[PDB]
């Protein structure tokens, strides 16, 4: 029953707030301003991980306002861009927590995506070099819905909520229908004193096997094609 | 060589999250702009207010082991 990203997203795509958002962005592009996640990538998060495969959920704010960075997935960057501060620290927690681990050489996380790790940003677009600029367009009300549906039609999903903004704030899920772990943002300004000791990655994997579901390989891999 | 202090990311934090580190409390939302550097293994952060103002609030320098050099702007 009702099991795909057509879930409401068949109505939540017809809705005026959502339609207007798309256009207001469409215009801005065409108007001369270069908005960032290329229109082709904007929805990658739902493309690499279908509603039924969502095992873990990591919430991000908005995308990278720099050239060539963002590609539709939270935290992740393209195959050759400098690993960002917060993803850099995310690697630190893994390098220590997950004993099999060892650090990659890039911040491309499409691997985690295709293993069921939803890398969802709360606002989907941003203006070049202007952070949180599209924070008044409605992506949040679209993204809230998303989270609602997951909390409605799914069970046993792990939500990794980092930072007072992701955590709670805009994340009031059913504590028993799902597993909600909280911690401070991995940003250098707060990674230490709060984040670094949490074993979210390991814990998120301990609870899966516990349910029989296969664990997540948290080490980045690299394909491509052509 | 005079060139670019490349901000790599900008994290939005609530005032109470910042107070928790800085010791001072921002009268609004803050945007943590971070530039990395594997030369000195340093994290340069510029804390400014939410869009569209971006009014500089503080500057924080952090070293390889997490020590913070704070300065109010």
């Amino acid at each position: 029953n009702e099991l795909t990203w057509h879930d409401v997203l068949a109505e939540e795509k017809q809705q005026p707030y959502f339609l207007n958002t798309l256009q207001t962005v469409a215009s801005e592009r065409q108007s001369g301003v270069t908005i960032y996640p290329p229109q082709k990538d904007v929805f990658n998060a739902f493309r690499f991980t279908e509603l039924g495969d969502v095992k873990v959920v990591i919430l991000g704010q908005d995308p990278y306002h720099g050239p060539g960075q963002a590609h539709g997935l939270a935290f992740s960057v393209r195959p050759g861009i400098a690993i960002p501060p917060s993803l850099l620290n995310m690697y630190k927690e893994l390098e220590n927590t997950i004993p099999g681990f060892t650090r990659p050489n890039h911040g491309y996380l499409e691997s985690w995506a295709r293993q069921g790790v939803l890398l969802l940003n709360t606002v989907l677009t941003v203006r070049a070099g202007q952070a949180h600029s599209h924070a008044s367009l409605g992506w949040e009300t679209f993204t809230d819905k998303v989270i609602s549906l997951i909390n409605q039609h799914r069970e046993g999903v792990v939500f990794l909520l980092w930072g007072s903004h992701a955590q709670k704030k805009g994340a009031i899920i059913d504590k028993q229908r799902h597993h909600v772990l909280k911690a401070p943002h991995p940003s250098p300004l707060s990674a230490h004193r709060g984040f670094f000791g949490c074993n979210h990655f390991v814990l998120a994997n301990q609870w899966l096997e516990q349910r029989g579901e296969t664990p997540i390989d948290w080490m980045p891999v690299l394909p491509a094609e052509s | 060589t005079g060139k670019q202090l490349v901000i790599q990311e900008s994290i939005l934090m609530l005032p109470e999250e910042v107070e928790e580190v800085i010791g001072n409390k921002p009268e609004s939302d803050i945007l943590v702009h971070t530039a990395y550097d594997e030369s000195t293994d340093e994290n340069v952060m510029l804390l400014t207010s939410d869009a569209p103002e971006y009014k500089p609030w503080a500057l924080v320098i952090q070293d390889s082991n997490g020590e913070n050099k704070i300065k109010m702007l």
